[PDB]
């Protein structure tokens, strides 16, 4: 009959505890689930109950106690994992299958904060040696605590930093990409803001 | 067990009536029209108990529905403007089976005023920087993927000819390369980092592949620019040494 899911946004560290808030009405007995979706465009079940139980599993580790006491139905995992990355959805039935129309949440997106462990943060100035003109900025092996700021040039263009996992390597290093089209820009300066003096160029 | 809508993405007008299919392989008496947009998480638009059957959702309103045969489910916009622009989840399910809703994969619909404005992705590969080499060893090529509307891109490296999820991230969103338009074209990058071995290894092909969904064969223009349809638009490198 009717769901709510405070916190729109959660980010955690790699390996720290993961909590999803649900709460729920219903004038009738209500049934609870909870749905993943990731890049991969459909949602999917992550866990449900039967009233066999008040603590209830899911899949890829999670948890969730029914506390009727409180209206709730909170997700949680002791240890967030990189590949939890992704959005989650709490929903209500009338049914204890799922089967007629549930009510979902507005979701809680989930960000995972990797543990960079040994950085050394640097910029690199790449180009394909035959793209005429064009040439770009990579900032790279920053720790977690350093964030990128938009841009104060019409022409000077900057992403936001992104996460890869050489897993072949243990290695996963954060990457923050920036260009422009004006010839009088270098990547000496296109990152100015919380930069740190070991930089290397 | 799957649930097929038509369609992945799909880019329509405003003003214009458009039409989304769903199908079903289960004998499913049950099918769901939602919506998802940013911060409202999923929200019931119609929905059908058997045949011939509708009764409305939670936002039902500048939306029509059609239930016609027991396996397929259309949703029809009465008339689309950028407030129907969002992600269109199909959903079936079976009263008497224990198994709860299957859900189909989605399509995007984007709708704009002016259909002049939509581009195709032009995409470059940069080299690593050989200063990366040399005090990391390792090498990352970056992949750009500009000039395109609507925000509906798919990018993806393939090294050898065969796709990679190691090494790789691409950013979550695209940016506007000129932000007070509101209209703007788009933005997105991608990383693909190896070994510097590898990358020294002139044997080794890394391609950037974007996917672009942009118009059908259906709609019409005769601006001088190609016809913004789907299609592939990748870019090309070689191993060094």
């Amino acid at each position: 009959q009717s769901v709510t899911q405070l916190g729109s946004h959660v980010s955690v560290s790699e390996g720290a505890l993961v909590l999803l808030r649900c709460n729920y009405s219903s004038s009738v007995p209500p049934y609870l689930f909870w749905y993943v979706q990731y890049p991969n465009q459909g949602l999917q079940l992550l866990l449900k109950y039967t009233s066999a139980a008040t603590l209830v599993k899911g899949i890829n580790g999670f948890e969730a106690e029914f506390k009727k006491s409180e209206t709730s139905f909170h997700l949680t995992k002791p240890s967030a994992h990189m590949s939890d990355a992704a959005e989650y959805f709490c929903a209500v039935s009338e049914s204890p299958f799922g089967n007629e129309k549930l009510t979902f949440g507005t979701g809680t997106r989930l960000t995972i904060i990797p543990n960079i462990q040994n950085p050394d943060p640097a910029v690199y100035q790449l180009r394909d040696s035959k793209s005429s003109d064009k040439s770009v900025c990579l900032f790279t092996d920053f720790d977690s605590q350093t964030n990128v700021s938009q841009s104060k040039d019409s022409d000077v263009y900057i992403t936001d930093k992104c996460v890869l996992d050489m897993r072949s390597m243990d290695f996963k290093s954060n990457s923050a990409v920036a260009w422009s089209n004006k010839s009088d820009f270098a990547c000496a300066n296109a990152f100015n803001n919380s930069i740190i003096p070991e930089d290397t160029f | 067990v799957k649930v097929t809508q038509s369609s992945r993405y799909l880019v329509k007008r405003t003003g214009e009536k458009v039409f989304l299919e769903c199908v079903q392989d289960m004998d499913h008496e049950n099918m769901f029209w939602y919506r998802q947009d940013p911060g409202l998480g999923l929200r019931l638009i119609y929905f059908s108990y058997d045949v011939k059957m509708k009764e409305k959702g939670d936002i039902p309103e500048g939306y029509s529905v059609s239930r016609e045969k027991k396996e397929r489910f259309s949703l029809i916009l009465e008339s689309a403007s950028t407030n129907q622009t969002s992600m269109y989840l199909c959903a079936s399910s079976s009263t008497g089976l224990p198994y709860g809703y299957t859900f189909g994969s989605g399509t995007r619909l984007t709708v704009v005023e002016d259909l002049n404005k939509v581009f195709p992705p032009e995409v470059a590969v940069f080299e690593p920087s050989e200063a990366e080499i040399s005090h990391t060893q390792k090498a990352t090529l970056v992949c750009l993927a500009t000039g395109f509307f609507p925000d509906h891109v798919e990018l993806s490296w393939w090294v050898n000819g065969k796709e990679v999820h190691s090494g790789v991230c691409t950013d979550p969103q695209p940016l506007k390369e000129q932000p007070a338009l509101n209209d703007s074209r788009y933005s997105l990058s991608s990383r693909l980092r190896v070994s510097a071995t590898f990358w020294q290894n002139p044997r080794n092909h890394f391609r950037c592949q974007v996917q672009f969904y942009g118009l059908s064969e259906n709609d019409e223009w005769t601006q001088d620019r190609a016809k913004p349809v789907t299609q592939i638009v990748s870019a090309e490198a070689w191993g060094r040494a």
